[PDB]
């Protein structure tokens, strides 16, 4: 299920979000958009599952928590 | 203003070096050692001896 | 199989920092100056500074700071080098026995933290408790300063802010505040040895505006710190803040500061266009205790371009320039007929700047006279040295050269000055001062056509030879930028043409997009434009190849024929190439990250693939190549005569310089190489044989372990191969200081170095030729 | 700022840093329809460390080929070596591939492979990863009779993890010449050895390019960590709450921070055990790799209510002690990684590969 999350500080990789995202159900695919000329996370970030029911409770499971520096939101409606 | 320090009212007033070669040694007293340990893994073990 | 040998034809000469106080004895005010690896101790007397040593340290001397222990009679030296090397070092003197003992040495690199963007960061406890060192980037080395047996434990502390301008330690706080400035906001903190770690220092974080750099620890009785930088000078202090915001600290950033009184009542301030600003804080009683009125800065005059002030006795100050030329310079109590305080008494000479040199002969004889371009900004001068001793005749230009050549035909100088102007709205735009393009006897603007900044005004300089006064200055057009210049005869033509590659640099882009090949004659009082040509990038850098010239645009080498007609004509490209070097056919391209590229003729050659950032290159011959980089080295490769095999180079030679070389020229001043480097310094590279190489790679083994160093640094660690990546011992190369010092140790040491070969004597004899090539 | 009085500050400064000369736009870049060849199966993972050598990977069952070249702008990017990943092993799926460098020791390489899901009916309940080492085509020279020529040789090993542990490509190629596996069953450090000792004062595939030698000769020294005997001896003497516990049963390792040079390793420990109801830590555990472990945090005690979120509000604590204690490391002696998910940028040499 498709998935985008942008609120990151510029330190956080794809391995990380792939990390913290993987044990509800199995993982597609982590897109972490950077940006092209400074070589580092521009702070967005498209992620997809498989399935499509760890998605939605990720969506109440991880919204707005900080993450480390800043409260990282997650959300999803269509994208 | 002007009230200017004055270590010696001597100096400047009448107003080329020499090279160090070393060969006799007097041997070293001390030695900078920089401690080894990291400093996360130290933090948390001096935690762990603060608390325990 | 590589061999060459590299010796200090000129020490370097420019002023990286000074210190002053009671070292030699408790009651002689000496002023220690550190000129990139020679510490010079002086002793302040009354005809003046009388010289006492110059100790040469094993390193670029980075840290160097006096502080005085409690029950110590005079004062310890901390010296850490730029490799990460501390010592703490005591002078003793019995009648003659000058013996600079060091007490604590080892190496604080850390190898896994980064290299801070401002710089090392040295700062001593005002209670003499430890010692701060901003290294990296989120760390803070903190080193004990406690004598108990043998270790002084040093340690880390993670300072949480990951970009920190400056920091310094607080004065009279009962446990020992650090003050910093972070990327931007003032922090304090208190350090707790007990438990190594950072507490949270009284006097909580503020504001300051974004271009604040300096801190400065107020002494007692005042407390706190000034926060200095782009009309923002601002004392904080708990519940006491001040400010102020002249007009007269916004043209230009505060480079040092001195502190005058020794109570902190007035402080010494020198920025980047050489002037002198006194800073005065004003006392008051309340009641007791004493409180801080209200800041005001003024004016002293003008100066040399300081790196480092000082304050000595009498009302004299030691200018310890790092651009142009040191000073002592006399604080009037008078004023003068210009408003200014200050007077010149003594010009320290230095050379600081090596941007170029072309090695010609004057007179005659085929003695080699280095004509070195010199200076930044105000104090851009012609260095003329010749060997005698090295006596250097100094031309001031007061403006930035940027490249020479020599036009033997005419018996002139070509010069590249550009000078910076300020903008306005009265007319185009004025010049600040009187310099060497304002001063010509004819000048002329190019004529073909084809507000929080500064304008540069680039120029070509024709200066005679003999005279050395300037006779045209043809200054080149809006935004124009000329980069590069040769003197050569091009095709058939019967006379010599001066070549500048000019660019078009505009404000709005970082990429240049225009530029123009332009080719003048000289017609014996004229100056004529007989070419141009446009081509669309910047001209990065010229040589004449065979009667044709080999261009540079931004990243497409192109060479021009110079046909019949007077004008200019391509022939390929071939695709950051800024260096070219010529020896007959074979060209020698040093990209900026493409470390060195061969061609023939564009029938590429060789490359080689290491991360380099080129300073400059050079053809020793056409099989070994000798570049400069950017981690202060020295590494020469060869070409392996397979065909991968065949297009490959081997770097085969590295060296630690320890130097910035801006400049390789071919010559001698009595073939060899000279550098140039930024710290004023001037070498000499010869190439040897094999046999020689190893005779005095041998006897360099058995020196190492007999002339003892000061601060016990390695010469297998000083020399030894360190840019950032890696590390590795120095291969072919000597450095011929130690060989050179071998000959003034005593006979007994003569004798007992050796023990392992024939006699001493002929030893003395080999070294006695190595220096007549100076 | 401009690049012209760049480099006069440089030219009058001597401080020249591609610290501060970061934000300057890279110069060379190519469509990668030009340079290319097969005029193939070649996708490009990225440059390495040095700048010269690019590397790409062939996926064609499944067969994934790995490929350096030799890179050159006015004249070809010709292909240096091919080497065959993984062989005798049966492989079925995608693969995700990464490839990482360790950070000085860069005379070999390191690729791990990840598929989605394990199919040993296909185990949801397993994942397999594999590993190999693979040595860099040597560039300086100098028929197995010269010693410094053979640089190349290959040591792979095949693996399945059980919910699923945590790639890490920072840390676990922390230490030069050593790789950290996380085999969700134990933690295993592998250090190979050309010709004292990187070791204390699971079985693999060597090879050189196909043929298998005995255990200038090499060997390998592996030191493996069990999860279940050190939990239960970090039990046994350090719990200050462990008297009501009987049993556990699942837990996630996470690396926080590997000192090489006092070749220590931090691992938080998320436990499960039970105590009864259904329990949760976050132990600290302090491995060296000298000689042995020592403790350093046993955590509380805590009720669990949502399943598996306790892992991934585990994994946020520790990537927020891992971001709060970040000391940020330096270029050269930094983890370079290589991933196409399934433009190349060298922002040292200012290189673009756009796609
Ligand atoms: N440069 S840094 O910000 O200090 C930094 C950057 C990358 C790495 S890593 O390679 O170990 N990735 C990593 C880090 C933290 C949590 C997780 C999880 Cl969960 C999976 N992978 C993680 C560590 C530190």
């Amino acid at each position: 299920m498709r998935l985008y999350v942008g609120s990151l500080h510029f330190n956080i990789t794809e391995d990380m979000l792939r990390g913290i995202f993987e044990p509800f159900g199995r993982i597609e695919s982590i897109q972490l958009m950077m940006d092209s000329e400074t070589g580092r996370s521009k702070g967005y970030g498209f992620i997809t599952f498989s399935d499509s029911e760890c998605a939605k409770k990720a969506l109440e499971q991880l919204n707005g928590f900080e993450l480390a520096g800043r409260p990282m939101k997650v959300g999803h409606v269509t994208e | 203003l002007k009230g200017l320090p004055v270590y010696n009212k001597s100096n400047f007033s009448r107003f080329r070096p020499s090279v160090y070669l070393p060969t006799r040694e007097y041997p070293s007293e001390q030695i900078i050692v920089t401690e080894k340990t990291n400093i996360l893994l130290r933090y948390l073990h001096q935690q762990w001896d603060k608390k325990n | 199989m590589s061999y060459n040998y590299v010796v200090t034809a000129q020490k370097p000469t420019a002023v990286n920092g000074c210190v002053t106080g009671h070292f030699t004895s408790a009651e002689d005010l000496n002023l220690l100056i550190a000129k990139n690896t020679r510490l010079e101790i002086y002793v302040v007397t009354a005809e003046g500074l009388r010289p006492v040593k110059e100790v040469g340290m094993y390193g670029k001397i980075a840290v160097m700071e006096l502080f005085r222990p409690k029950g110590e009679s005079k004062d310890l030296l901390f010296i850490l080098t730029a490799k990460y090397n501390a010592c703490i070092l005591e002078y003793k003197q019995s009648g003659e026995s000058i013996d600079i003992i060091t007490r604590a040495h080892g190496n604080v690199q850390d190898r896994i933290g980064r290299p801070s963007e401002t710089g090392i960061i040295g700062i001593i406890d005002p209670e003499c408790r430890m010692i701060g060192l901003r290294l990296y980037d989120g760390l803070f080395k903190v080193i004990p300063l406690d004598r108990d047996n043998k270790e002084l434990k040093a340690f880390n502390i993670r300072l949480e802010e990951l970009h920190v301008i400056d920091v310094k330690f607080l004065y009279g706080c009962q446990a020992p505040t650090i003050c910093f400035v972070y990327q931007r906001h003032v922090k304090t903190y208190e350090v707790s040895l007990r438990e190594k770690e950072f507490n949270k220092g009284p006097w909580k974080q503020e504001n300051v505006e974004a271009e604040a750099s300096m801190v400065i620890a107020v002494p007692e009785p005042f407390g706190g710190a000034i926060i200095i930088g782009q009309e923002s000078i601002t004392y904080h202090n708990g519940d006491k803040y001040l400010a102020i915001a002249p007009p007269i600290i916004k043209q230009s950033t505060i480079v040092c500061h001195n502190r005058v009184d020794p109570n902190g009542s007035r402080y010494l301030l020198g920025d980047m266009e050489g002037r002198l600003f006194m800073l005065l804080l004003e006392k008051e009683e309340q009641m007791g205790t004493v409180t801080l009125k209200d800041l005001r800065v003024e004016l002293l005059g003008e100066t040399s371009i300081a790196e480092c002030l000082t304050y000595l006795d009498n009302g004299v100050v030691f200018v310890g320039s790092r651009l142009g030329d040191s000073q002592l310079v006399k604080l009037n109590v008078d004023s003068n007929e210009q408003g200014s305080y200050v007077v010149a008494m003594e010009t320290f000479t230095n050379l600081g700047p090596i941007v170029d040199m072309c090695v010609v002969d004057l007179e005659r004889q085929g003695q080699g006279q280095l004509v070195t371009c010199s200076g930044a900004f105000k104090e851009g001068s012609l260095r003329i040295i010749r060997n005698g001793k090295l006596h250097i005749r100094t031309v001031p230009l007061y403006e930035s050269p940027r490249k020479i050549c020599y036009q033997e035909v005419s018996q002139c100088f070509g010069v590249l000055s550009s000078r910076i102007e300020v903008q306005d709205t009265s007319g185009g735009t004025t010049a600040l001062r009187p310099s060497a393009s304002t001063q010509a006897l004819s000048s002329s603007v190019s004529s073909s056509k084809l507000f929080g900044e500064e304008v540069e005004v680039h120029n070509l300089l024709i200066i005679d030879q003999h005279t050395f006064e300037v006779l045209h200055a043809h200054q080149f057009l809006q935004n124009e930028y000329a980069l590069s210049l040769v003197s050569c005869k091009l095709g058939k033509d019967p006379n010599t043409y001066f070549i500048v590659g000019t660019a078009m640099v505009y404000p709005e882009e970082a990429e240049p997009k225009q530029g123009r090949i332009v080719v003048f004659q000289y017609s014996d009082g004229k100056l004529q434009t007989v070419a141009e040509k446009e081509v669309k990038g910047a001209v990065y850098s010229m040589v004449e190849f065979n009667g044709k010239l080999l261009a540079s645009i931004n990243s497409t080498v192109r060479l021009y024929e110079w046909t019949t007609e007077k004008e200019l004509r391509t022939e390929c490209n071939h695709y950051m190439a800024l260096y070219l070097k010529t020896k007959g056919d074979f060209i020698l391209v040093g990209d900026l990250m493409r470390s060195v590229l061969l061609l023939a003729y564009f029938e590429e050659i060789a490359r080689d693939f290491n991360p380099n950032w080129m300073s400059a290159v050079e053809i020793l011959d056409d099989d070994n190549f000798l570049g400069a980089e950017n981690a202060f080295n020295l590494f020469v490769c060869q070409k392996d005569s397979t065909d991968e095999e065949r297009q490959h180079l081997q770097e085969v030679g590295l060296f630690h310089l320890g130097e910035f070389v801006n400049v390789f020229c071919h010559g001698s001043l009595v073939g060899s190489v000279l550098f140039g480097t930024v710290n004023g310094m001037i070498g000499l590279v010869t190439s040897l044989s094999e046999s020689w190489y190893n005779l005095l790679l041998d006897m360099q083994n058995r020196l190492n372990k007999v002339i003892k160093s000061v601060g016990k640094i390695e010469h297998s660690f000083w020399r030894s191969f360190h840019t950032e990546r890696k590390t590795e011992p120095a291969t072919g190369f000597i450095d011929g200081d130690l060989i050179e010092s071998f000959l003034d140790i005593s006979r007994p040491k003569m004798q007992e170095v050796v023990a392992n070969l024939a006699t001493a004597d002929d030893l003395i004899k080999v070294v006695e030729e190595l220096t007549r090539i100076h | 700022e401009h690049v012209l009085k760049q480099l006069e500050r440089v030219k009058i400064s001597g401080q020249l840093s591609p610290r501060l000369f970061r934000k300057l736009p890279p110069r060379v870049c190519v469509s990668l329809k030009n340079i290319v060849d097969e005029d193939a199966g070649h996708i490009f993972l990225g440059f390495s460390k040095c700048g010269r050598y690019v590397l790409s990977y062939t996926s064609s069952f499944y067969i994934y080929h790995l490929y350096w070249w030799e890179f050159n702008v006015h004249s070809k990017l010709k292909l240096v070596r091919q080497v065959r990943l993984f062989q005798d092993e049966e492989i079925y799926s995608d693969l995700y591939l990464t490839v990482c460098e360790w950070p000085s020791d860069a005379s070999k390489v390191i690729v791990f492979g990840f598929n989605t899901r394990s199919a040993n009916m296909s185990d949801e309940n397993h994942r397999d990863i594999y590993v190999s080492t693979v040595a860099v085509p040597p560039p300086g020279r100098c028929d197995p009779n010269a010693q410094c020529l053979r640089h190349g040789f290959m040591l792979h090993t095949k693996y399945q993890v059980v919910p699923f542990p945590t790639f890490q490509p920072a840390f676990q190629l922390k230490k030069d010449q050593v790789v950290l596996l996380n085999t969700s069953y134990s933690l295993v450090a592998c250090a190979v050895s050309v010709h004292s000792f990187c070791q204390i004062l699971v079985v693999t595939d060597l090879r050189g390019r196909n043929l298998r030698p005995m255990r200038q000769y090499l060997t390998v020294e592996q030191l493996t960590l069990d999860f279940e005997y050190v939990i239960n001896e970090v039990i046994r003497h350090d719990a200050t709450w462990g008297h009501q516990f009987c049993s556990f049963s699942d837990y996630d390792i996470v690396i926080l921070e590997v000192c090489p040079e006092t070749n220590q390793v931090l691992i938080n420990i998320g436990l499960l055990l039970l105590a009864p109801k259904t329990y949760h830590t976050s132990l600290k555990v302090a491995w060296d790799l000298n000689t042995f472990e020592t403790v350093s945090v046993g955590d509380l005690t805590e009720v669990k209510q949502t399943s598996g979120s306790v892992w991934s509000s585990y994994r946020k604590s520790c990537v927020d002690m891992v971001m709060k204690w970040l000391v940020p490391e330096s270029s050269g002696r930094y983890v370079n990684r290589m991933t196409n998910e399934a433009v190349l940028a060298d922002s040292e040499r200012y290189t673009w590969i756009v796609l």
